[PDB]
RNA sequence: UGAACUAUGCCUGGGCAGGGCGAAGCCAGGGGAAACUCUGGUGGAGGCCCGCCGCGGUCCUGACGUGCAAAUCGGUCGUCC
RNA sequence: AGCAGUUGAACAUGGGUGAGCCGGUCCUAAGGGACGGGCCUACGCCGUUCGGAGGGGAGGGCCC
RNA sequence: GACGCAAACGAACCCGGAGAUGCCGGCGGGUGCCCCGGGAAAGAGUUCUCUUUUCUUUGUGAAGGGCAGGGCGCCCUGGAACGGGUUCGCCCCGAGAGAGGGGCCCGCGCCCUGGAAAGCGCCGCGCUUCUGGCGGCGUCCGGUGAGCUCUCGUCGGCCCUUGAAAAUCCGGGGGAGAAGGUGUAAAUCUCGCGCCGGGCCGUACCCAUAUCCGCAGCAGGUCUCCAAGGUGAACAGCCUCUGGCGUGUUGGAACAAGGCAGAGUAAGGGAAGUCGGCAAGUCAGAUCCGUAACUUCGGGAUAAGGAUUGGCUCUAAGGGCU
RNA sequence: UAGCAGCCAGCUUAGAACUGUCGCGGACCAGGGGAAUCCGACUGUUUAAUUAAAACAAAGCAUCGCGAAGGCCCUCGGCGGGUGUUGACGCGAUGUGAUUUCUGCCCAGUGCUCUGAAUGUCAAAGU
RNA sequence: UAGUGACGCGCAUGAAUGGAUGAACGAGAUUCCCACUGUCCCUACCUGCUAUCUAGCGAAACCACAGCCAAGGGAACGGGC
RNA sequence: AGGCGGGCUUCUGGCGUCAAGCGCCCCGCGGGGCGCGACCCGCCCCGGGGACAGCGUCAGGUGGGGAGUUUGACUGG
C-alpha cells in the first residue's frame, strides 16, 4: 500500500501552519535583572487580535533599562486588562491582574496563566482562551512549587517560574456551536489544512487499515498498540479503555 | 411591533441547523452584538471587535474580556480571589 | 510576446535570418544540386519553441 | 458615444492601473491616469481616531519636494501628535513632577 | 526527467445584471394594575429563493459516432455573496 | 490556402518597432538559496534569521 | 484658539506617520454617457400630402493661481428637561448639544495662465507631383433625472475569517554643536530664478469561428479594459445607430424515399403507448384577492384556487422655487 | 395667520367613460399542480472521456493519546525537520453523522490497557 | 407479481458495525389523481438543411479467389463439392 | 552571553539618551586628560538536569508499516 495522511503531515509541504498574518510569538518578557530583584513597569499599548487563535494579545511597551529605547513585549491578554494600565513585571510586583510575578512569591490558590515549565522559557503552561493554572502549594525547601495544570495534572515546577496572573481573555469560546461547515472552513483555513477529515473506513485498504470491504465496518480492533509502526498507528492508540464513560 | 414569536435573531438561519442548535446562538448572539456601559466613561458604546476584545468608540478603551460577553463569570470570581489573596499577602 | 529579453530577441533574429531563401547565384554555382534551403519554416508549421 | 481603451500595457483593473476621464482640446474624451489618495497623519497618541490637521495629504514621497511649512504647524508637537493631547501631557507632566515634591 | 494538464496548500491581483421572501435594531399609534402585548412603517440579515455573465454537465440514454472534436454540438438542466 | 481566384496570414523583392517622466531595472510576498555549523564513504545534502572574532559606512582632531 | 505666513540653524539617539489594508450594504458630492427644453446656429435628409420637421456637429490637456461644492469626535463664546439636534437607516449631547462666529482637509467641478495661433463644422478662391496652399464665419443659452457606470467621501453590517511585507519618504522629541559682534556671519525644507545631466533592455503586428494550444484557416480550449437608442424589473429576448461582416474549407438545378431540425400543426378520444408520462404539452409576466395538512414556528408558498390586462379620451393624488 | 400669489419640473399610482371580432404579459420573455412512500438533514463535493447518487464532506455527538527529555509524523543522516509565530477552550488519531427521541445485555474469544518481581519461561554480557 | 396502511418465531431487523422519527431541501428511487398533450388508436400535411442530379475537388475501413438457390454428405448450419 | 557567588521605581495612556558635581593632572583667559560618582575580590555568561538522558555496537521481544515468494495433482469444464 501507499502512505496513510497521518505520515504524509511530517513532510510539512501542505500541511504546514498558515503563519502569514500573525502578530508575532506571544512570549512573556526574558528575565533579566530587573525582574530578579525587583520589578519593571510597562504600559498596554494595544490589544490586537491573533489570526489563528482565539485569545487575544497585547502589546506591552516596557522601557529599557540599559539603553535608551523602549522595548515592545507581545504578551498574552489576560482577561481584565485594558489598553493605557500599567503592568509590572518582576519579583517584587503586586498581586494584581496582569503582572509577571514568579510563583514562588504567590499564595497557594492563586489564578495563573502563560505559566513557564522551567526558569526562562518565556511562559508555556496554561496560554490558551479561558484556561488557567492554580498554584496548589510551596515548598522552600527544595525551591519548588506544585501547580495544576488545566488538564487536571498537578505538575511540579521550579519556585522561579514567572506567570502572569488572571484567566486568559476569550474564554467561552467554545461554547458557541458553529451551525456551518462554512464556518469551520473559515476557522481551520488560517490555522492550517486539517479540517476535511475523511474517515478511514471510507477509504480503500492501500491508504488507510481500515479502508475496504462491501461494508464500511473497521474490520480489527481500533485499539492499537503504542509501539505500532507509522502507518498501521491509527484509532484509539493505547487506549486504556473505551465506552461511554 | 413583534414579526418572530421565537426565533428572534436566529431568523436569518431559516429552518437550518435544528432548533436546540438554534435556541443556543440566540443567547450568544445577543450578547455578542449588544454594546455594553463603558466602566471608563458611562457610554454604552463597548461593542466587541474580535474574539475576545472588547472596544469602545468613545474614549478608544479596548478591554480583552469574554469571547461572546464582556466578562466571564469565570473572570470575575477570579478577579475577587485575586484581591482576597493579595490582601492578606501583605498582613 | 511584446515584453522580450534580449536573448531571445537575439534567438529570434538568428532564426528571422536563417529563414532566407537560397541565392540564385548559388544555384547555378552548384549546377542546380542545391536548388532550395532544405531548413526553410514556416511560423504556423514549425514552431522554434 | 466613443468607447476608449487603456493607453499602456497593463490590461487589468489594478489598484495602480486607476483612470479617469478627461475632455481633451481635440474634442475626445480619453483615459488619464491619476495617483493613489494621499492620507494626513495620524496622532502619535494612538487614541484620536481623526487625522492631523494644517497637513496636506499626499504620498510619502511628494513629502520630499513640499516645504517645511506645509508638514506641520508651528505648535510643540506639531505635525505629529493633535492639539488636544498636547495639552493633556503639559497637564500630566507637571502634575505628576508636583506629587515627586509632595514626597519630599 | 516532469505540477504548461490535473489534485491540495501558500503569496499577490481580478470578477460575480435585474428581481423575491424579508430577520435583529428603531419610530409612531392602540390595550394594561403591572407583567408586557397588538397594528402600520422603517431597517436590509441569510453557506436564503427566481435568474443573466460566469462556473458546472441532469435528461433526451437527441445530434455526431472512418465526427467540428482521440469527448464535441443543441434543447433542457444544477448553482450563481 | 480540401471549388475557384485577378486574392491571402502563400511565394519573391524592399521597408518597419526611436522614451529621464510606459514597463523592465529598484523593493520583499509566498518561496528559492549561499555563509557558520553539522551531516554524507562520496557527487553533495540538511538548515535560514538563527549560528562565527560575521561590523571596513557615519563623526571629533587621531578618538568612536 | 484650531492654526496661518515664500523662507525660518541643528548631530547621535528615540518616537511616530505615510507606504499599508478585508468583504458587503445605504447615502451624498463630481465627471462621463443618456435624456429634456432653445419654435437656438451650420450642413444634410424628407416633401405625392403633412411636417418652424428629421439627422449630424456645437471644444479644452498636464502644472500653477482663484473660487464653488463636499467632509471634519477641529477651535472660541456659551450653556441645555417642557430634553433638544438629526439620518433613508442611524446616531449625538454636562467627558458638553442646539445656535453664532472661525480653522483645516479634499476639490478630478467652474474661471483664468496654457488657449486658440491650435482642434472640429461650414463657405470661398488659387491649384493639379513647388500646386499636396491661402482667406471668411461659427464653436451658443439652460434644465434637471428613483437613469446607467466610474470616482471621492461618509455612516453602518459580518467574522471561533480581523483581512501582507520591504524599499522609500516625512514630522516630532532631543539641544550635542556651529555662527558674527553692530553689520554682518553661520544656516536656509528654492525660499524667486538660473546652470548641467538622466545610461542599459523591451516597444511592429495577431490576441482569436484563418497570426496562441489541440498534427489544420479544428463548432474545442485560453486572463482582462471600454461599451449607445427602443420595449422591459433587467448586462434577458427581439429590433436599430457607431463599427464590422458576406453566412464561416464551394456554386448551379431539382423538392423522391429515408434522416436531422423547425422544441411545425391536427379531427374524435386523452397514457388505452411504454420497463417507465421517455418525448413535449399544459402553466408562466404583473396587479388585486385567496392560500390547507404538517412543522424545528423560521417555513410550507409563486401552495392550491379565481379575477384583471389592448387602444383612446379624461379625472384625482403624490413636488420644487421666489 | 382653516396661508396666498407667481413661476418651474418630471415620473408613478388610482378611478371612470368610450371603443375594436371578448382581442389585449397579442411577438419576445416566461413555475404544470396535488396526495403519499424510500434514502440523505440542509448548502457544498465526487469517478477529466459511460456511473452527480442513497456515495464523500458537513455541523452536532462520543471516544483516544500527550505537560514539551511529550503525543503524532518525516529524514540515509545531524538528538536535523512538520504540527509549532503551538501549550489541553491546544495539537494529533478514530467512529458516528443536524435537530427531536433513545442508545439495552455480554470482558469468555480477539485487541488495547493496568498491576509485578511477590512464582514459571527467559538472550547477550558478567559470575 | 405494482403502491400504500396493517399482521410478525424476522431464511438473515435492531440500537453511535447507531435504532426510531423528521419540518425544510433534492437534475435521487417509486405509486396514484387533476390538468395537458400524435405516447397511442392511425397516420397525414408543410418547411429548413441533406440525401438526389451537376461543375470543380476527392478519401477510408475492407479484400484467399469470389459472390443465384433446395437437399445431401462433410469438422455434425456451403458459395465453391 | 548587562549586574552571578562571597563580606531607594505602585496615584495619572508625561519625562529619562553619551554625568551634573567633586578631586587631581597636562597645554595654549581659552583646551585636554584621569579618578570618584558607578564599592571590593573571584574559576568558569546566567539558569535547569547530570555521569542519569543521549551516542556508538551486539542481544532478546515486538513488527503485513514495508519487502520477496508460495498458495499440489487427478477430475465427463
Ligand atoms: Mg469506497
Ligand atoms: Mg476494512
Ligand atoms: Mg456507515
Ligand atoms: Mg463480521
Ligand atoms: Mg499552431
Ligand atoms: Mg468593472
Ligand atoms: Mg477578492
Ligand atoms: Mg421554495
Ligand atoms: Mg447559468
Ligand atoms: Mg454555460
Ligand atoms: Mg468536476
Ligand atoms: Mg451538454
Ligand atoms: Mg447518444
Ligand atoms: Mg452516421
Ligand atoms: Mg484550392
Ligand atoms: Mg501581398
Ligand atoms: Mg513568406
Ligand atoms: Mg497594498
Ligand atoms: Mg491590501
Ligand atoms: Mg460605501
Ligand atoms: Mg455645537
Ligand atoms: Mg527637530
Ligand atoms: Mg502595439
Ligand atoms: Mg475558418
Ligand atoms: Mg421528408
Ligand atoms: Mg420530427
Ligand atoms: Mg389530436
Ligand atoms: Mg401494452
Ligand atoms: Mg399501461
Ligand atoms: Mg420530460
Ligand atoms: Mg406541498
Ligand atoms: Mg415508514
Ligand atoms: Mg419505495
Ligand atoms: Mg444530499
Ligand atoms: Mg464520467
Ligand atoms: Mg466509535
Ligand atoms: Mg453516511
Ligand atoms: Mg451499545
Ligand atoms: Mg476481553
Ligand atoms: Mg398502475
Ligand atoms: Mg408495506
Ligand atoms: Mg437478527
Ligand atoms: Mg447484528
Ligand atoms: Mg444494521
Ligand atoms: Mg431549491
Ligand atoms: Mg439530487
Ligand atoms: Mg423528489
Ligand atoms: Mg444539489
Ligand atoms: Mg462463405
Ligand atoms: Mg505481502
Ligand atoms: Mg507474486
Ligand atoms: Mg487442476
Ligand atoms: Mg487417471
Ligand atoms: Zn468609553
Ligand atoms: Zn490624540
Amino acid at each position: 500500500g501507499r502512505v496513510i495522511r497521518g505520515q504524509r503531515k511530517g513532510a510539512g509541504s501542505v500541511f504546514k501552519a498558515h503563519v502569514k498574518h500573525r502578530k508575532g510569538a506571544a512570549k512573556l518578557r526574558h528575565i533579566d535583572f530587573a525582574e530578579r530583584h525587583g520589578y519593571i513597569k510597562g504600559i498596554v499599548k494595544d490589544i490586537i487580535h491573533d489570526p489563528g487563535r482565539g485569545a487575544p494579545l497585547a502589546k506591552v511597551m516596557f522601557r529599557d533599562p540599559y539603553r535608551f529605547k523602549k522595548r515592545t513585549e507581545l504578551f498574552i491578554a489576560a482577561e481584565g486588562i485594558h489598553t493605557g494600565q500599567f503592568i509590572y513585571c518582576g519579583k517584587k510586583a503586586q498581586l494584581n491582574i496582569g503582572n509577571v510575578l514568579p510563583v514562588g512569591t504567590m499564595p497557594e490558590g492563586t489564578i495563573v496563566c502563560c505559566l513557564e515549565e522551567k526558569p526562562g522559557d518565556r511562559g508555556k503552561l496554561a496560554r490558551a482562551s479561558g484556561n488557567y493554572a492554580t498554584v496548589i502549594s510551596h515548598n522552600p525547601e527544595t525551591k519548588k512549587s506544585r501547580v495544576k495544570l488545566p488538564s487536571g495534572s498537578k505538575k511540579v515546577i521550579s519556585s522561579a517560574n514567572r506567570a502572569v496572573v488572571g484567566v486568559v481573555a476569550g474564554g467561552g469560546r467554545i461554547d458557541k456551536p458553529i451551525l456551518k461547515a462554512g464556518r469551520a472552513y473559515h476557522k481551520y483555513k488560517a490555522k492550517r489544512n486539517c479540517w476535511p477529515r475523511v474517515r478511514g473506513v471510507a477509504m480503500n485498504p492501500v491508504e488507510h487499515p481500515f479502508g475496504g470491504g462491501n461494508h464500511q465496518h473497521i474490520g480489527k480492533p481500533s485499539t492499537i498498540r503504542r509501539d505500532a509502526p507509522a502507518g498501521r498507528k491509527v484509532g484509539l492508540i493505547a487506549a486504556r479503555r473505551t465506552g461511554r464513560l | 411591533a413583534k414579526r418572530t414569536k421565537k426565533v428572534g435573531i436566529v431568523g436569518k438561519y431559516g429552518t437550518r441547523y435544528g432548533a436546540s442548535l438554534r435556541k443556543m446562538v440566540k443567547k450568544i448572539e445577543i450578547s455578542q452584538h449588544a454594546k455594553y456601559t463603558c466602566s471608563f466613561c458611562g457610554k454604552t458604546k463597548m461593542k466587541r471587535k474580535a474574539v475576545g476584545i472588547w472596544h469602545c468608540g468613545s474614549c478608544m478603551k479596548t478591554v480583552a474580556g469574554g469571547a461572546w460577553s464582556y466578562n466571564t463569570t469565570s473572570a470575575v470570581t477570579v478577579k475577587s480571589a485575586i484581591k482576597r489573596l493579595k490582601e492578606l499577602k501583605d498582613q | 510576446a511584446s515584453h522580450k529579453t534580449f536573448r531571445i530577441k537575439r534567438f529570434l533574429a538568428k532564426k528571422q535570418k536563417q529563414n532566407r531563401p537560397i541565392p540564385q547565384w548559388i544555384r547555378m554555382k552548384t549546377g542546380n544540386k542545391i536548388r532550395y534551403n532544405s531548413k526553410r519554416r514556416h511560423w504556423r508549421r514549425t514552431k522554434l519553441g | 458615444v466613443q468607447r476608449l481603451t487603456y493607453r499602456r500595457r497593463l490590461s487589468y483593473n489594478t489598484a495602480s492601473n486607476k483612470t479617469r476621464l478627461s475632455r481633451t482640446p481635440g474634442n475626445r474624451i480619453v483615459y488619464l491616469y491619476t495617483k493613489k489618495t494621499g492620507k494626513s497623519p495620524k496622532s502619535a497618541c494612538g487614541i484620536c481616531p481623526g487625522r492631523l490637521r494644517g497637513i496636506r495629504a499626499v504620498r510619502p514621497q511628494v513629502l520630499m519636494r513640499l516645504s517645511k511649512t506645509k508638514k506641520h504647524v508651528s505648535r510643540a508637537y506639531g505635525g505629529s501628535m493633535c492639539a488636544k493631547c498636547v495639552r493633556d501631557r503639559i497637564k500630566r507632566a507637571f502634575l505628576i513632577e508636583e506629587q515627586k515634591i509632595v514626597v519630599k
